């Protein structure tokens, strides 16, 4: 959405006044259409909430397989590890490394899934990798009041921090923004709220000192849990583009990675762009 | 390490449509592409320090190429990179440049592996993609010709070793990295 | 989705996994198929919601049609809405004073033509000889059905010298289930079939035809869509391109047509 830089400005400006007013009426009607879209999006939010219970079983079973708490059934073992393999190929793959009982579960599942998504891969630094190795599950749930959703990262006991769950929460507006009504294209983020990470000594990879000596932000995935402030409490459009980037990463994790985690583990979902 | 396997396969299927490639050879090709790209970008960043605003364009890459690609390889890589930047500044960014290798993915691998506050231009990603695609292409043809010389339709690491040794500049490059 | 497993981003990691761990991964592939089936049911539910909201959207669209066809005059509220956003009182006042009212001008000439040509993809399908025909377009509407599953787009034409039809209709039959031969690639509804409409061209007017008679480039080839498998790989890529153009018009252009008229959407 966009001032005078509208693609067809010259045509609009050259329009008779009585036609310009019909076009104004269409702008009014477009605001009404947008309000209906708003209500539609609220219905979809409730559908996602309703379907959390339907997804829950497959997600818990994935958690159990990954944590080694349950073993595969023969039906699952007969599911090909990768699709699109010649028959000798699948058999050689299954014969390229012998079983190892010392190996519980699927080491580094969520770390590999997260780093295989291109957008999330851009936020993971080398010093984040061993911390994310302790990630045992990633979960999401949505709410209606207050409206939005949360992502929760469940960490096994680890030398980096004491938290068992790190939580990111997004508060969304589903109503047309009043600051720009015609710019509506779905729920927009009002607020991002993170979690205080209780770092062990010497482990806070998100913070560095420079020399007066000042503490500054270091690059780390874990800045996901110190999200930018909004005008509510806030450059001015830097923490605003930062907030969009943080919300876009939220959406990737909620919409794409959590429902399709194993396809990112294998790398069977790719992007050329 | 990133993975270029799909792009490597597409290049293979251009220069040797009938010919396949094994997992071991594909792994090696991925190492080749990443190990060259990291050298090229290591020079681009240090060159961009001598640029007041940390800007990176096709020149920092055209110079990193000369610093690294031996003799005739550099001449052909630079020619391909300029022809591609021409095609780009005039569908996707890679098709715009006439390439199989990923322009946008490499643009991003260029911000993360080089400057931060400055400006890395799209022509730099176009140039880098053409360099990598050209090098991949030469290696794949040489090994594919070789695998056809042995009456086989599948490049293996052995054919790779043969194509690399029977060309002095590729040999040099591999050893150097 | 990568159908050649040897091209999987993390293939070598997979290949090196102990067999018991590979089998845990196989269990995850199986569970992912179950997840995808539930996702399918979610998309079916979203489809029913789209249908349910048609009565509320249709009213705003009917009023827009009436405005464009000159059948009703703007209300006082509608006139007090700015023609463009991000316009001041002074720029806005000059804009309204840049051309005087003109009673010979009924409605909004070339509304749908301009909106369609401002979308980049649909503009790539409009040829120069298509422009005067699309000038006769008075409405574009879409509606969805549940059985058989899919949607249609209807192009409503005023009386015109090019063809006799008042409405040209495009229909898409969509599959809402994962292919069981390849379940893991499901990411929503996929197109089974596109069905067009026979255009009753007046003599000498069929811009989809040229003498060189062979097929010409024309937006109106939208209404003789590619056949799908049973009625014959490049025709599947052409069919996908046709469905994406359908989606552009249905999902994007029709709900926000005036914003394409103005050029405020880029």
């Amino acid at each position: 959405q966009h001032g005078l830089l509208s693609t067809n400005f010259d045509m609009i400006q050259a329009l008779p006044l009585n036609v310009k007013q019909r076009v104004c009426a269409l702008k009014n009607l477009q605001m009404k259409t947008i309000q209906i879209e708003s209500d539609f999006y609220k219905r979809v939010h409730e559908l996602e909430i309703e379907f959390e219970g339907k997804f829950k079983s497959t997600f818990d079973q994935r958690k159990a397989i990954v944590a080694g708490e349950v073993e595969p059934t023969k039906e699952q073992i007969d599911t090909p590890i990768l699709e699109g393999l010649e028959g000798d190929q699948l058999a050689e793959l299954y014969k390229a490394a012998e079983a190892d009982p010392s190996a519980k579960g699927i080491k580094d599942f969520w770390l590999t899934a997260l780093r295989t998504h291109d957008l999330v891969a851009e936020a993971i630094e080398e010093h984040d990798v061993p911390i994310l190795s302790y990630l045992t599950d990633v979960t999401t749930a949505a709410s209606k009041d207050p409206a939005g959703f949360k992502i929760e990262f469940h960490f096994a006991t680890n030398p980096y921090f004491k938290n068992q769950v790190l939580t990111k929460t997004y508060l969304l507006g589903f109503d047309p923004d009043a600051e720009a009504p015609l710019q509506f294209d779905g729920p927009h983020v009002i607020r991002a709220v993170g979690d205080t990470i209780e770092w062990e000594d010497g482990k806070n990879v998100t913070k560095k000192a420079v020399k007066l000596t000042k503490t500054v932000k270091a690059d780390s995935f874990f800045n996901f849990f110190e999200p930018p402030k909004s005008k509510d409490e806030r450059d001015d459009e830097q923490a605003e583009e930062f907030l969009e980037l943080d919300y876009e990463m939220g959406q990737a994790i909620r919409d794409t990675i959590i429902p399709r985690a194993v396809l990112f583990y294998t790398g069977e979902l790719q992007s050329d762009d | 390490k990133e993975s270029y396997s799909v792009y490597i396969y597409r290049v293979l299927k251009q220069v040797h449509p009938d010919t396949g490639v094994s997992s071991k050879a594909m792994s090696i090709m991925n190492s080749f592409v990443n190990d060259v790209f990291e050298r090229i970008a290591a020079e681009a960043s240090r060159l961009a320090h001598y640029n007041k605003r940390s800007t990176i364009s096709s020149r920092e890459i055209q110079t990193a190429v000369r610093l690294i690609l031996p003799g005739e390889l550099a001449k052909h890589a630079v020619s391909e990179g300029t022809k591609a930047v021409t095609k780009y500044t005039s569908v996707s960014r890679s098709a715009r440049a006439g390439l199989q290798f990923p322009v946008g993915r490499i643009h991003r691998f260029l911000k993360q592996r080089t400057t931060s506050s400055g400006r890395v231009g799209a022509t730099a990603a176009v140039y880098s993609a053409a360099i990598l695609e050209y090098l991949t292409a030469e290696v794949l043809e040489l090994a594919g010709n070789a695998s056809k010389d042995l009456k086989v339709k599948r490049i293996t690491p052995r054919h790779l070793h043969l194509a690399i040794r029977g060309d002095e500049e590729l040999d040099t490059l591999i050893k150097a990295t």
